[PDB]
Formats: structure tokens, sequence, C-alpha cells
RNA sequence: CAGAUCUUGGUGGAAGUAGCAAAUAUUCAAAUGAGAACUUUGAAGACUGAAGUGGGGAAAGGUUCCAUGUGAACAGCAGUU
RNA sequence: GUAGAGAUUCUGACGUGCAAAUCGAUCUUCAAAUUUGGGUAUAGGGGCGAAAGACUAAUCGAACCAUCUAGUAGCUGGUUCC
């Protein structure tokens, strides 16, 4: 007796590790032939958290027309690069994909993905493909026409500029993005005038829209029921422990049931976090980055002393409200919202009042370099 | 002494034994099953890298509990050790017939292990003591290994 | 080479503890040869062997 | 070319921000030697027992955060194609210095 | 003889598994040696802190005492001790 | 309250243990009905017992050793080729 719900969800089982890192998109939004051809996915950055001060514009709120304070995630996007195009037929066994039809050129990150010791290996990734693609041009107009006159579903194949990104690892993240629009045509032409193009994030997602958020998250490594379940801990007279469940089974059935919780992995796990709503698409080429209409101060989005363990965002990036799965700089993926938003919290305009650059490395109190010059005076080794 | 088998020309082979080795006889079995059929200088290269922890023995048989790591990729296998005391044994007797093939004047760019065996040897008794005063065997595993090293 | 035996004959000869004899590294084969204590008087009269002072504890700190 | 001596600054408390305190010194001394090995090449490294005073001056718990260290590569009194590393103490006013060639 | 929780002896799977985690702690160089984490010397860092891990006895043990050599068995790792 | 002498609780550790009764913390007593060495006396239907059927050489509601004895068993197990 005494009644209580489950520890833990039986949906997200088993609790073991990612198959993958990069995060993968399990259902692309449903297409639409009346509006333009766009994407429907980008990937970025995870390059740490801040807070942010605006008004909260809800009628019938307590906190109607007053300041609210909010934690946000910045993730640095910048501009993707579309090397290839696949098509998918709709066959009665689900989607199966015709051909691949790659660029004429392909770039060094992209062409490190195919290998594990890039340095070490001849550099023969796509040295025939390009001259098949140069001998005489009507193989890839013939794959093009192919997948042209079948196939249901048009996806890009496209690449982070990982370079430009102040992370170690010189591998670029390849994905395959949903080209959603009118007509198959219109998709393959529009993959192909994109060969060897960048397309940039506010392309893709603009402000104030609810996108979902998919990444592997945090590892946690093995861990006990207490930590990896919420269970109850047994009283301090326990023998031979207390971070366990008393009872995991009953007899008949003389098995263990999987609804029993059980020590093991408790992270590093795909996961989708549902409406994210986009607070601010900032450019990297503008020195107003966190700056708003009510703090005219020309400063970019970086704290003091720069992200924690991720450094400084040059490019483009995202504002995204609320938390993200995943550590700092790791690959998140950003997709359309499946769903149709019109409540008044989905639907509000989101005008920021102050962002803060704050050192995240400590108690700061400082939001740029000025404003500590500024208070601290002249210091010993300021003056000389 | 009789060898357990004569798989190459007696007037092209070298031979080599030891008996009541006090080395471990699963771990010696190991060794040689790994080692068997190779070259006499890969053979010499293989121990010394895994004496240095670069190359590892695979555990087949006598795997029951053995840890796991990245050096038996190499033989499609993922539980391998490193028993120095069983290579320092197999390495002596390698030398030994390598001098015996010396000796026979057999020419020595073709030699290959051809037959590798290790039994085990009469078992040492010493004494553990346990608990309410309970007296339990503490034996040792000596092993007999022999090696034949032909020409291909 | 083995000065167990050196040693103990040492700390007996100087009516010290084994904790304070010290013998010099540099003349361990001359020293492996005394065997003897009329040797090991000989050794500490050549200066091979000698006792080590006291450890400091002083007394100043107390008597402020 | 072979035998070269240059001036070093170990930063010993990144390498021990972890370490128990019974082990400290003892770590110190291993990090040293394989911090020899990297620079020099060479399998042999000899420490002086001056270092392993000054590594040991303030207890098995307390090492000093950097260390001025003189590794000087030299030839062993074997057969001349083996190296050596034999590491010493330098004695400086402030450790944070960069690496220096001594003639 | 297939049994008797049979007798004696030998030998298995468990298994290279449980385990070899009380008593704060070791490090550098040299010597010997085929071989040194355990031997010896020097140096450093520590502990027992006089109701001691110090110096002696009674009972008990009986050569374990000392010197010189050995490293087959034991010193549940090693061994030049 | 230290040494010494004990063992209340954690029903802690361990529980094929360091140990066939130990280890840690905590706790009782600590100048007398105190603790203890050596010598000596009491021996098995006996001794001894501030008394628990407690102790009497890891053995106690009658110790150990050998013999009667290959004790008896309406009870249990086994009982060998076609």
């Amino acid at each position: 007796k005494f009644e209580q719900p489950r520890h833990g969800s039986l949906g997200f089982l088993p609790r073991k590790r990612a198959s993958r890192q990069r995060g993968k998109v399990k259902a692309f939004p449903k297409d639409d032939a009346s509006k333009p051809v766009h994407l429907t996915a980008f990937l970025g950055y995870k390059a740490g958290m801040t807070h942010i001060v605006r008004d909260l514009d809800r009628p019938g709120s307590k906190m109607h027309k007053r300041e609210i304070l909010e934690a946000v995630t910045v993730i640095e996007t910048p501009p993707m690069v579309v090397v290839g195009v696949v098509g998918y037929v709709e066959t009665p066994r689900g989607l199966r994909s015709l051909t691949t039809v790659w660029a004429e050129h392909l770039s060094e990150e992209v062409k490190r993905r195919f290998y594990k010791n890039w340095f070490k290996s001849k550099k023969k990734a796509f040295t025939k493909y390009a001259k098949k693609y140069a001998e005489s041009t009507q193989s890839i107009n013939r794959e093009l026409e192919r997948i042209k006159k079948y196939c249901s579903v048009v996806r890009v194949l496209a690449h982070t500029q990982i370079r430009k990104t102040p992370l170690a690892q010189k591998k670029a993240h390849l994905m395959e993005i949903q080209v959603n629009g009118g007509s198959v045509a219109d998709k393959v032409e529009w993959a192909r005038e994109h060969f060897e193009k960048t397309v940039d994030i506010k392309s893709t997602f603009e402000q104030n829209e609810m996108i979902d958020v998919i990444g592997v998250t945090r590892g946690k490594g093995n861990e006990g029921t207490t930590a990896r379940w919420g269970t109850k801990r047994l009283p301090r007279k326990t023998h031979r422990g207390l971070r366990k469940v008393a009872c995991i089974g009953a007899w008949h059935p003389a098995n263990v049931q999987w609804t029993v919780a059980r020590a093991g992995n408790a992270g590093y796990m795909h996961r989708t976090q549902l409406n994210s709503k986009i607070y601010r698409i900032g450019a990297g080429d503008d020195a107003k980055n966190a700056s708003t209409d009510f703090d005219a101060t020309e400063k970019r989005i970086t704290p003091m002393g720069g992200f924690v363990r991720y450094g400084v965002v040059e490019n483009d990036f995202v504002m995204l409200n609320g938390a993200t799965p995943g550590p700092v700089k790791r690959v998140l993926t950003l997709r359309k919202s499946l769903l149709t938003h019109t409540s008044r919290k989905a639907l509000e305009p989101v005008s920021l009042k102050w962002i803060d650059t704050a050192s995240k490395f400590g108690h700061g109190r400082f939001q740029t370099p000025a404003e500590a010059k500024q208070f601290l005076g002249t210091l010993k080794k300021d003056v000389a | 002494v009789r060898y357990s088998a004569s798989p190459a020309l007696e007037t092209k082979c070298a031979k080599a034994r030891g008996a009541y080795l006090r080395t471990h006889f699963k771990n010696s079995r190991e060794v040689a099953f790994t080692i068997n059929g190779m070259s006499l200088k890969k053979a010499f290269i293989f121990l010394d890298n895994v004496k240095e922890h670069k190359q590892a023995v695979p555990f087949r048989r006598f795997n029951g509990g053995v840890g796991r790591t990245a050096q038996g990729k190499e033989f499609g296998v993922t539980q391998a050790r490193w028993p120095v005391k069983s290579v320092k044994f197999f390495y002596d007797l390698l030398k030994n017939a390598e001098a015996n093939a010396e000796a026979k004047g057999l020419d020595m760019d073709k030699l290959i292990i051809k037959h590798v065996q290790v039994n085990a040897a009469p078992k040492q008794r010493r004494r553990t003591y346990r608990a309410h005063g309970r007296v339990t065997a503490y034996l040792s595993s000596p092993s007999h290994i022999e090696i034949i090293v032909a020409e291909e | 080479a083995n000065l167990r035996t050196q040693k103990r004959l040492a700390a007996s000869v100087l009516k010290c503890g084994k904790r304070k004899v010290w013998m010099d590294p540099n003349e361990i084969s001359e020293i492996s040869n005394a065997n003897s204590r009329q040797n090991i008087r000989k050794l500490v009269k050549d200066g091979l062997v000698i006792r080590k002072p006291n450890l400091m504890h002083s007394r100043f700190r107390i008597r402020k | 070319n072979q035998v070269v001596t240059r001036d070093y600054t170990i930063h010993m408390h990144k390498r021990l921000y972890g370490v128990s305190f019974k082990k400290r010194a003892p770590r110190a001394i291993k990090e040293i030697v394989a911090f020899a090995q990297k620079h020099m090449q060479t399998k042999e490294v000899r420490v002086d027992p001056s270092l392993n005073k000054e590594v040991w001056k303030r207890g098995i718990r307390n090492v000093p955060h950097r260390l001025r260290l003189r590794l000087s590569r030299k030839r062993s009194d074997e057969d001349d194609k083996a190296l050596y590393t034999y590491v010493q103490a330098v004695d400086v006013a402030n450790p944070k210095m960069e690496t220096t060639v001594v003639e």
C-alpha cells in the first residue's frame, strides 16, 4: 500500500550510452509545397550560458510590463557549407536513398570526416569524383535528373565550418538537412545552386521562433539507483549499503523485471528538448552583439575573460532561452518545430533589455574592461 | 627424452626444452599458443614488445576474469595480458633453440617455430591459513615447455 | 658489500647508537676489511668512521 | 649537438593538483623524470640527490609549485651510443623564467 | 560394484577467480650482483615520543647467538638478504 | 579520571576473519569484597561455585584416556555377473 508514482520514465530506455555524438534528427517537419524552398535544420556549438533581463509582455500576468530575469544558452552558429544532395524515394519499406551527388570541390574540413588519420592518409577521398565532374559534366546532370524524376524527400549534405571555431577539433561535422518547399525539382535546383555555398543561421531561423534542440547529454558514467533513478535512500542501519533498491523483484515471475531500477550508465544519452524560443540571432561582424536598445554600450556576446572552457565567439550565434542538452563546446542540432504554436508565450515578441557579459569564471562584477578600468582606477602594474 | 611431435625434418630442425619451470602453466600455454607458427626473429620482437608493454599476449582458453585492453585488437580478441615471467622463460628457451640451430649449422633466416607445447609439471604444495583454524592448499602450477624450430 | 657487522662494531666502539655511526661511502672496500674491533678503532683513528653529532634541540624559545 | 645543457622551469602545481598527500613528493620525482624524458628523448634519467633534497625540502605533502631544473644530456660510461639525462636544481630568486641554454 | 552424507589414494570445474587493503611513508645516488622496490653505504623525508617500535630480566624456547659462504625448499611478491 | 582490570551500546567492522571470540569508537571500575606472579591443596556422581547448571586444559544437566565392545537397535542407508 501507500501508493507512489514509479521512479523514472520507461520511455527513455535503455539507459545506455548513445551510439552517436552529433545528434541526429529522428523526424523532419512535414513538407509543404506552398512555402518557398528552405532548410529545416542547422548545426552549432554550445558556447556557454548567461542571463538576460527583459520586459514581460503578457496581459493578465502578475509581472506584466515588468522586468524579469531569464537564463539563456549561447550557441555559436557559423554558416554551414552545402557540398552534396541526397534523394529519397518512398518505398513500401520506408524511405530509401536513391543516389548521392557531391560538389566538385570539397574543403579539408569536410574531407577530414572520412578519415581517422587524415594527416597520415594520402588525401585521396574525392579525387576520381572530381575527375568525373570535370571530364564532361553529364553524369552529375543525369543523377540530378534522376533525383528530380523519382524521389519524394530531398536532403542536402552540409558541414560545419569548425575551422573558424576556437575548438581544437579540425574534423567538421557533416549532416543531412531536409529541404522543405515547393516541388522536388525546385529542391534539387536549389541544392545545385547552393553547392559549395554557405547558408547562414538567419536565413534558416528567425527571431522569436520556437525550435527543438537535439544533442547528446553530458556523460555521467556508472551510477547507482539513488541518483540514476531517484530512489529513496535506505535507512542508516542498512547492512551492506543503503544506496540501492531494497526489493528488486518478487517470486513468480522468478526473474528480474525490466521496470526495476538498476545501477548502470546515467549519462551521455541522446535527447531532443522541445519549444526553445530564439531570443536573439546575432551576427559575427558587428560590435554590438550583446547590446540592446536600453543598453547602448558597444559590447559583444562574450563574458570577461572569454567563455569558460570554450573561448571567444566571433561568429554568428543564437540565444535560445533556458538550457540545452550536452556540455559546453558540444555540437548541437537545431530543428524546426514539428508542432503549431499559437499560445501567448510562443507568439510573444522578445525585446532584450540587458545581456550579462560579466566573467563566468567567478563572481564577476564588471561587464566590460572599460567599466573595470573606470571603477578600479590606476593599479600598480597599470601605471607601471 | 622424447618430444611430443616431429612436424619437420630431423636434419633441419632444432629442439629445446625446460622441465619443472616455476612459472604459471596457464600463462605459459597462452604465450606458447600466441608465438606458435611465427618466425624466430619476429618471435623475439614480439616477446620484447610484450615485455615493454607494446604488444599483449591474448588469453583465449584461460580467460576467466582477464581484463580487457586495446592491444588484443590485432588478435581479434579483447582479453590480453603481459606475462613477463612466462615471456622470460620462453625467451631463454628460444635463445637455447637458436644456439642449437647455430651448432647444427642451420640457415638462420628461415627459422620458423614449428612446435611449441606447454604441459603441467607436478604441483608444489604450500599451506594457507583460513578462518576458524582451517588449513588449506596453496599449490603452485609449474610447467614443462618444449620448442622445436625448423626451416620453411 | 655488506657492512652490518662493521656498523655494529663501530657503534660499540664509539659508545653510541647505530643511528650516529657514519661511514665514508668512498672507502667501502677498506671498511669492509675491518672484521675486528681493533680494525674498527683504526678506522676511527683514520677518520673513515666517525660519530655524528646529536640532533639539534635548543631551548632558546623555552628560555624566552 | 647531442650533448646539450638547458635550464627549464617545471610547473609542478598543475601536475600535483589532485595527488594524495602521501604521494605528492614521490609523484613529483616521477613527473620530473617524465619531464626530462619528454624534453631530451632519453630513456635513462638520473636525478641529482641535491634536487631530491630540494623536492623533499618542505615534506611529502608540500612540493614547490615551480622548480628550476638543469637538463644536461651526457654520454655514459657504457657504449657511447647511449645517452642519458642528468637533472639538477638551479637556485634562482624567481623561478618564473623561460627556457635557456647553458654553455 | 555405480551408489552405502562408503574407506584410502589421486585428480577436476569453480579459476588465473575471491583475494594478498589494520598498525601515517617513503625518495635520490653509489656499491655488489647475470638479475635490485625489498642487500649494504651516504643523503633527504618521517614514525615509535621514556606506561616507547628504547635497555634488561622471570616463565617458556634450546643454539634461534657470532663469523664465513649458498640461494634447491620456507620467508603466501622478490631476494644478492 | 591515566596505568591496570572489565565489556554497555553501535545489535559498527569482520563473520571460508588477523582471530574456533578478534578489531574500532563508545562505555564500567580504578586504593580496595582491588588486580596479579610463583608455590601448594581440593578429581568426576567427585571437586569447586557472591549460584549462571556456571567452571573443572577450545570438551560439562556429570571431563579426558583405554578396555568390556564388533554393546543392543521392532529404525535409516547399502547389499557386486547373464
